[PDB]
RNA sequence: CCCUCGA
DNA sequence: CGGAACAGTTGCGACTTAGACGTGGTTGTGGGAGCTGCTATACTCTCC
């Protein structure tokens, strides 16, 4: 049953299991990752850069 | 994967979930114009 | 998470500041001295001057976009420059 | 009454007791650690009285351990010793406005030998400059000033842990050996019986596979360890057999994928823990094991290391563990009781002080350095090197430093006052490296223990998350050479109390029967009663038999910190109001003038000058010359020395550090004298506040519910203002569009606005300062783009060919005003030293004064606070008979409830403080004063007395001492024998018809007050990410409407308005601007848009592989985008065209 | 974020 | 309030450069810090 709820759920047309496996990795707009100078010449990055 | 301090980096994941995700901070709840705050006294001589 | 004090204190140095609301919308209210004084100028040489002072076009495109030579808008840009200066102080 | 203090007031103290011993220097938990650090003489002294082992200081330790550095060939070696501090760079105020950091040169010699031709070559090398512990036991970092506070850690050692919570019922047991440096070992007896193994977290396996990995048959395992059921159920359960598969399955739990080998996992296992190098027990470690696996009776010193014997030792403790034995028995140890460790208890819990903190960085840099000389030594040419060009001592200095930037202990100092700093100094932190994690923090670290007791203080500790987490040494407690804290005790010999003083651990603590110091005494050493309470084993308490007693506590307030023995009549109030009594001394701002409180628990002297805020004289001799500036003392060497007086200087927190001589020139002063008064401090003693004439009453519904009620006097005659002093800094630094320039010249700026600024664009020294004056011109270049087409027409026709800039001026922030008290300016022009980047920076300080007003946090010593909620015209306060208005009116209901009745004690001895009193004597002495010392029999108006913790004044002494209340000046007496007066309504004149409990309490102004509190915001700045307001008053932030906020709006089922707080109140960026347009025009609000976070949170979903798309009703999907077009066709249709 | 603190 | 004629300025476009700055090669040894002092609950995996 466990197994079958994954698999109906795939069974439905629009919907494809290949997307489970990425080719291409998007990337966020800079903005809301964004990177700041700080006062001390250096600089402060979100965790994502 | 950490960074300085061996502090764990915040994921693509950390942004959503959790007390200061995306939903719980900036989405059920925000910071708003037109607000202030101090601290309060009683104020017995004022009407309801 | 990048601190509300790290950006402002990185603004501080901007060339753009961080901008309120009240100051976006001031800014854009139109400014009346500047039109009416821009309304008294003849309409060739507010075209004119609008197009070097602010849209910033060469005398050859300007000229392009007027269908003038551009000895002409050589002569509208100082004549409504003055206009202008005169008009405005 | 703190004689032992030339020229301290004279305090007459209540106490019964006789304390003696005195209590020792407060920083010496800092002094002392970095004193062992350096060597320092004073510390080889102290070496010499306690007996010495050949000590070797911090430094001494690491180069000893460090040499001597070899070739891997033998061919060479590099040997240190004697190492020598120069003298110190800069003197500590030169650091702190040079932003520099206080230090001195390490200098050690250094010995190469050349294991060939026999030559040797001793030099000397600079090893770096070593930041340095001040006078007052603090370090200034990079200018600021640091202290770095004790850490609570688990000693090394065997601890085991017997948990009866598996789901079977059935009690299970656990081990760990814990070192110093090295891996961890843990044992386990299964839920499933099976004793297991981890090392380094690594999985479980039979006890017997590492046995036997490290030499030992199937067969000796069942000598040894056959008498247990279990051992012998798991042999079988052991999958494999022999030294070789046994070494060989451990290496592969190790490496996950690597080629195992039997030399190379063998000389793994031995690096792994016999090793000195990779696995390190201390002393500590190797003692602690010792005495409690009994292994080594004899006391060698001679190796810190784990060894097989111990490995056995342990199992076979753990095995007659789960067994159930009471005791064991080693071959060549002795009778050592089986039993579970305690992880809180304090001799298994241990202290790593900032020497030693220090000295583990050293350790680690200078471990870097011996690389670093190690890599040297096979490229050089021998003969063409000198130690110098070997040693590098770059990645030294650099572990220093970032010890002192990064670490968790190393801190802000916290100066409020001299108390937040001076128990700063004496906290001990749970919390850090090699600590625990917060997360990992249960309920259980957090509780008092019993072996706390004299230790660390079980008030003082923080009421929020922080709750168990930090706590205060306590006031008699030393920290012993291994980590260990120690507390004095009075030795009890046949009933007697001796005055043999003998400090004991919390180890040597539960051998002995300690009496409290409340147990009476009479003049000879027998006790009073037969039977006395006591703690005994464990930390229960007991009535015990006086016959059998060890030891007793030296005095009481033994328990209790500097904070907390400075509460009076402690005793009187709950543990909680306690707790918030300590803490709120800590957040009282020093004010223009002190004043000493009437009553005192006499550890206020004692606490102002070991905190070093306050100036003392270190040589006696007689005044040369005072003025505000400097105090001289001539000595009768005919030497002198001078003190300079800090004046005005901002402290961390933005109070006002000022200090003033007390001494007149020609007083003659004697060594330890206080010469000049600090901040909180009046004639030396501690003065947080100001005493107040207080009334206990309900006052017309503005005292309601801990809300105060203030007079106006204390507003006209300062007795709460206070002197708060900030620091505001700019710097003009490069950007994209050019270099940022510090000027006067400021565009389309009006002359009268820049009055004051002087001839650099920088504010006038005394200038009077209000929100949005400029402190500091400055003009950053801005591109052709963001001028608007308005400003470009102007600049075009009128031929301005100057630089397009933006104001970025640095002005005054909202709701703060004062006076320019200084400026500092570095520039790149000259040769002061700045960032990349920056070429000038400007410091202004501006300095308020602050009167006391409605809003402000006041609070008593005894843990009731609250805010001023009115002050009055004086004339409608209630009044005495004489005319004389009271300070501040208390609400009553607040008192009893709260279960601090001091408040109302202290309350009832500040009056007669006040007024003086002469007992009557003709008669004889009466029965309520005869336990009373005789001059405490009459004072004085305005005398200071003490009522120490624990020994104060009692209830029938203070109801005696209020009969005899001296009158005032026309012979009326104000207060009657329950202290309580008669009172006029100022308003209406009539008297209040019963008798108001009237008197005098010390109260405090805390650091929270209304000024740095009040804000309000209508637009400003949005944070570029979110797209919503900022945030704290700083940034001009808005408030945070947040879930529960919404849930209530939701509840009340009000839409527009919790739409209008989401939408154009912070997120909808075109509504937000079309709202304040037409609140402008007078139009009605617009028609919310789409908040912009819910754009975010689906661009944060794409980037997330989630393919996610607002659909409309037809099924097709919506592009969230703007026309730009708008914007433009506005601006175009503003110009007329 | 963390330190520390207020309700 | 045009269309040439005539005479001052940016401003793009080359090229020399001197130094930061990244590249060649690279051959005796030599395996990290840090921790683990959280509780309670639901449920798939996985050893049996």
């Amino acid at each position: 049953l466990k197994r079958l709820k994954v698999v109906a759920a795939f069974q439905q047309s629009g919907n494809s299991p290949m997307g489970m496996v990425l080719d291409a990795v998007p990337v966020i707009p800079p903005e809301l990752r964004p990177m700041v100078q700080l006062d001390g010449g250096r600089f402060a990055t979100s965790d994502l850069n | 994967v950490t960074g300085p301090g061996n502090r764990p980096l915040k994921s693509l994941s950390d942004l959503l979930k959790g007390k200061q995700g995306r939903f719980r901070q900036n989405l059920l709840g925000k910071r708003v114009d037109y607000s202030g705050r101090s601290v309060i006294v009683v104020g017995p001589q004022l009407k309801l | 998470q990048i601190t509300d004090w790290q950006l402002a204190s990185n603004a501080e140095h901007s060339s753009t500041g961080l901008r309120s609301a009240e100051v976006e919308a001031l800014e854009a209210l139109p400014d009346t001295e500047i039109k009416e004084a821009l309304q008294a100028l003849p309409e060739e040489f507010r075209m004119a001057v609008y197009y070097a002072d602010v849209e910033g076009f060469p005398y050859k495109e300007i000229a392009e976009i007027m269908d003038t030579p551009i000895g002409t808008v050589m002569s509208r840009l100082h004549r409504g420059r003055r206009q202008l200066r005169g008009l405005l102080a | 009454s703190n004689n032992s203090v030339p020229g301290a007031p004279n305090r007459v103290s209540f106490a019964k007791l006789r304390e003696p011993l005195e209590v020792p220097g407060l920083l010496d938990v800092q002094t002392d650690s970095f004193e062992w650090l350096i060597g320092s003489p004073r510390w080889r002294e102290s070496a010499a009285e306690r007996g010495d082992v050949n000590p070797v200081g911090g430094l001494e330790e690491v180069l000893y351990e460090l040499s001597p550095i070899e070739d891997f060939s033998g061919s060479m070696s590099l040997s240190f010793s004697d190492p020598r501090f120069d003298d110190v760079k800069a003197p500590v105020d030169e650091c702190k406005d040079k932003d520099m950091t206080y230090a001195a040169p390490l200098f050690v010699t250094a010995e190469f030998i050349n294991n060939n031709t026999g030559e040797i070559k001793s030099q000397t090398v600079f090893m770096g400059d070593f930041p340095m512990m001040t006078e007052k036991g603090t370090f200034i970092i990079n200018g600021t000033e640091r202290v770095v506070v004790s850490q609570l850690v688990r000693s090394p050692g065997v601890y085991f842990d017997e948990t009866i919570d598996k789901s079977t019922d059935k009690t299970l047991h656990s081990v760990k050996v814990i070192p110093s440096r090295g891996a961890w070992l843990e044992f386990d007896v299964d839920k499933r019986d099976t004793v297991g193994v981890r090392i380094d977290r690594k999985r479980r396996q039979p006890v017997t596979v590492l046995l036997k990995a490290l030499g030992w048959t199937s067969e000796q395992i069942v000598e040894r360890f056959g008498f247990s059921e279990i051992m012998r159920s798991t042999l079988e359960k052991d999958n494999t057999v022999g030294t070789d598969e046994a070494l060989l399955d451990i290496y592969r739990k190790l490496r996950p994928g690597e080629p195992p080998t039997k030399e190379s996992a063998q000389t793994l296992l031995e690096n792994l823990f016999f090793k000195e190098k990779r696995y390190d027990l201390a002393r500590v470690g190797r003692y602690k094991v010792n005495k409690k696996l009994g292994l080594h009776v004899g006391e060698p010193i001679t190796s810190s290391t784990l060894t097989e014997e111990d490995v056995v030792a342990t199992i076979e403790y753990l095995v007659r563990l789960h067994e159930g034995q009471t005791t064991m028995t080693v071959p060549g140890g002795v009778e050592v009781p089986v039993e579970t460790d305690d992880i809180d208890h304090f001799g298994n819990r241990r202290l790593r002080t900032v020497g030693e903190l220090i000295q583990n960085q050293i350790r680690v840099g200078m471990s870097r350095m011996e690389r670093v000389v190690r890599e040297r030594m096979t490229t050089q040419d021998v003969e063409a090197i000198t130690p110098q060009t070997l040693i590098n001592i770059r990645p030294v200095v650099a572990a220093i430093k970032e010890f002192f930037g990064t670490s968790q202990l190393s801190q802000f100092m916290d100066q409020n006052n001299p108390l937040s700093g001076l128990t700063h100094k004496r906290r001990l932190s749970a919390l850090g490296p090699g600590g625990l994690s917060r997360e990992r923090a249960g309920l259980e670290v957090r509780d008092v223990h019993p072996s706390h007791y004299g230790r660390m203080c079980p008030i003082e500790t923080p009421e929020g998350p922080n709750i168990g987490l930090i706590g205060s040494l306590s006031v008699y407690a030393r920290v012993n050479p291994f980590g260990f804290i120690e507390t004095p005790y009075r030795k009890v010999v046949d009933g007697v109390v001796s005055d043999e003083i003998v400090y004991l651990t919390a180890d040597e603590e539960d051998r002995h029967v300690v009496a409290q110091a409340n147990s009476p005494i009479d003049a000879d050493g027998r006790f009073v009663e037969p039977r006395v309470l006591v703690r005994r084993k464990a930390g229960e308490v007991e009535y015990v038999p006086s016959s059998e007693v060890d030891y007793m506590d030296v005095s009481p307030r033994q328990m209790v910190s500097v904070a907390t023995a400075m509460i009076p009549f402690l005793e009187h109030d709950d543990a909680n109001r306690a707790l918030m009594g300590a803490n709120m001394q800590r957040q009282a701002v020093p004010l223009v003038r002190s004043e000493a409180p009437l009553v005192g628990t006499g550890m206020e002297l004692r606490a102002a000058i070991d905190a070093g805020d306050v100036v003392v004289a270190e040589e006696s001799g007689v005044i040369e010359e005072v003025s505000a500036d400097y105090i001289t003392v001539m000595h009768d060497n005919g030497t002198r020395r001078t003190y300079r007086m800090r004046k005005f200087a901002r402290s961390n927190h933005g109070t006002c550090a000022n200090q003033c001589p007390i001494v007149d020139a020609g007083d003659r002063v004697e060594a330890g004298q206080v010469i000049a008064d600090g901040p909180c401090t009046d004639d030396g003693e501690m003065a947080l506040g100001k005493n107040l004439l207080v009334a206990i009453m309900p006052w017309e519904g503005h005292n309601y519910e801990d809300a105060i009620i203030l007079s106006n006097r204390l507003v006209e005659e300062d007795v709460l203002t206070s002197i708060h002093i900030e620091e505001h800094e700019i710097d003009a630094r490069d950007t994209k569009l050019g270099a940022e320039e510090i000027t006067r010249d400021i565009p389309n700026i009006s002359d009268e606005v820049l009055a004051d600024l002087d001839e650099r664009g920088i504010v006038r020294i005394g200038a009077e300062v209000r929100d949005g004056d400029i402190l500091v011109g400055k003009v950053t270049p801005k591109g052709e783009t963001e001028l608007t087409p308005e400003e470009r027409l102007l600049r075009a026709i009128f031929g301005e060919k100057a630089r397009e800039v933006r104001d970025t001026s640095l002005k005054v922030p909202h709701g703060e005003s004062g006076k320019v008290i200084g400026i500092r300016v570095f520039s790149r022009e000259d040769e002061d030293e700045l960032p990349a980047g920056v070429n000038e920076l400007v410091r202004v300080y501006v300095a308020q004064k602050r009167k006391i007003s409605d809003g402000d946090k006041l609070a008593g010593r005894h843990g009731n606070k609250g805010v001023i909620g009115k002050i009055l015209p004086v004339e409608d306060m209630p009044f005495l008979a004489d005319g004389t208005p009271v300070d501040i009116i208390l609400n009553t209901h607040g008192v009893p409830r709260r279960m601090n009745i001091g408040q109302i004690l202290e309350t009832h001895l500040g009056w007669c403080a006040h007024s003086g009193w002469k007992v009557d004597a003709a008669k004889g002495v009466p029965d309520w004063a005869a336990r009373l010392p005789d001059e405490l029999l009459e004072a004085q108006p305005n005398a200071i007395v003490s009522t120490p913790v624990f020994d104060g004044a009692q209830e029938a002494e203070l109801q005696g001492l209020l009969s005899c209340t001296l009158p005032n000046r026309d012979g009326d007496v104000l207060v009657d024998a329950d202290g309580k007066a008669m009172l006029f309504d100022g308003r209406s004149g009539e008297p209040f018809p019963y008798p108001v409990t009237v008197g005098y309490m010390y109260i405090m102004k805390l650091h929270h007050l209304v000024d740095d509190k009040i804000h309000a915001r209508s637009t400003g700045p949005y944070s570029m990410i979110t797209q919503q307001p900022l945030g704290g008053k700083a940034q001009f932030g808005g408030q945070r409407f947040g879930e529960m906020e919404c849930w209530a709006m939701q509840a009340y089922g009000a839409a527009y308005t919790l739409q209008e707080l989401l939408t154009i109140k912070s997120d909808d960026t075109v509504g937000r601007v079309k709202v304040y347009e037409a609140i402008v025009k007078g139009e009605n609000i617009p028609e919310p848009g789409i908040p912009e976070s819910f754009k975010v949170l689906l661009k944060e979903l794409q980037s997330l592989c989630l393919n996610v798309e607002v659909l409309s009703s037809d099924g097709a999907a919506i592009e969230l985008r703007e026309g730009e077009d708008e914007d433009l066709e506005r601006a175009a249709a503003n110009l007329g065209i």
